[PDB]
């Protein structure tokens, strides 16, 4: 359901 | 949240989200009280009955957003957490007693048009606003019902009064807690539900038209149901624990 | 901190929102 977010946050 | 309806766009920029990286999905609501510092509730974070015990690197916080899901680009913020704070006495153990925790971001965010914190309330705020039958707002991207919303919901309730909201349940209150809700046959209803845990309970001051942050979703059994009522940390309670936090961490 | 509370879409540019009037009424 969530949308995926810029990999740069979750690194 | 329960009987609620849509937010409008900035309605509460100081809404924020908890956010788990993997999976990637909602955990709880939280609020932006400076642009370092967000206030949530201790068992968004910590609770072992749920073998629940995030760290710092297991969370972001989305800040500004409105869509549930969406990534919001250009509107929302995401921020990684420094360190989290949870209050040395909360009470997982028995009634959620002191249901409070900080987290410190890594960087300042940007205030905008949907970035915006709220205010924490003193002494004479807290005296002159929290009384029953006067009404605040909750918020929160949570149940709508005891299924999930696509945007930021939003319900005002009342101030119930103390020996109404003790003999509603049968779990200890403290002096730490308030509860909200409309009483049965009222003819309106809401509650905060799942999912709306660590978002804040705001009043409108009529003495200096800001908003304050009083509460914060805490706990209730089930969602909206007839004579039970909404439990919320009670901010201005534990404010001097907050100040020793940020008047020692930043 | 100083301008903690206000708006942007609301209270800084005086317009309200849809309901907090609900909330003023309730301060009797
Ligand atoms: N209707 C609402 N306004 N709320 C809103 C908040 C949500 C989410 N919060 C919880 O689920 C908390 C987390 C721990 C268990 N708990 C409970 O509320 C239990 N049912 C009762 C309880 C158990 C132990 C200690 C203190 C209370 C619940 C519904
Ligand atoms: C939770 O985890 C932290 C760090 O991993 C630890 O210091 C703490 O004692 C743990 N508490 C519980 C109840 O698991
Ligand atoms: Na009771
Ligand atoms: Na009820």
């Amino acid at each position: 359901d969530f949308e995926e977010i810029p990999e740069e946050y979750l690194q | 949240i329960v009987e609620g309806s849509d937010a409008e766009i900035g309605m509460s920029p100081w809404q924020v989200m908890l956010f788990r990286k993997s999976p990637q999905e909602l955990l709880c609501g939280a609020s932006l009280i400076s642009d370092r510092w967000v206030l949530t509730a201790a068992h968004c974070l910590l609770y072992p009955p749920w073998d629940k015990n995030f760290t710092e690197n297991d969370l972001l916080v989305r800040i500004g957003k409105h869509s549930r899901t969406r990534y919001e680009r250009n509107i929302e913020k995401i921020s990684m957490l420094e360190k989290i704070y949870i209050h040395p006495r909360y009470n997982w153990r028995e009634n959620l007693d002191r249901d409070i925790a900080l987290m410190k971001l890594k960087k300042p965010v940007a205030f905008s048009d949907y970035i915006h914190p709220v205010c924490l309330p003193d002494r004479e705020t807290a005296a002159s606003l929290l009384q029953a039958g006067y009404k605040g707002r909750v918020t929160g991207w949570g149940n709508l019902k005891e299924g999930q919303p696509s945007v930021l919901q939003v319900v005002n309730l009342p101030i119930v009064e103390r020996p109404v909201c003790k003999d509603s349940t049968r779990i200890r209150i403290t002096d730490n807690m308030f509860c909200a809700g409309y009483k049965p046959d009222e003819g309106k209803r809401g509650d905060a539900c799942e999912g709306d845990s660590g978002g804040p309970f705001v009043m409108k001051s009529p003495f200096n038209n800001r908003w304050y942050q009083m509460g914060i979703v805490s706990w209730g059994e089930g969602c909206d149901r007839d004579g039970k009522y909404g439990f919320y940390t009670h901010v201005f309670r534990l404010k001097k624990w907050i100040q020793k936090v940020i008047d020692q961490f930043g | 901190e100083a301008d903690c509370g206000l708006r942007p879409l609301f209270e800084k540019k005086s317009l309200e929102d849809k309901t907090e009037r609900e909330l003023l009424e309730s301060y009797i």
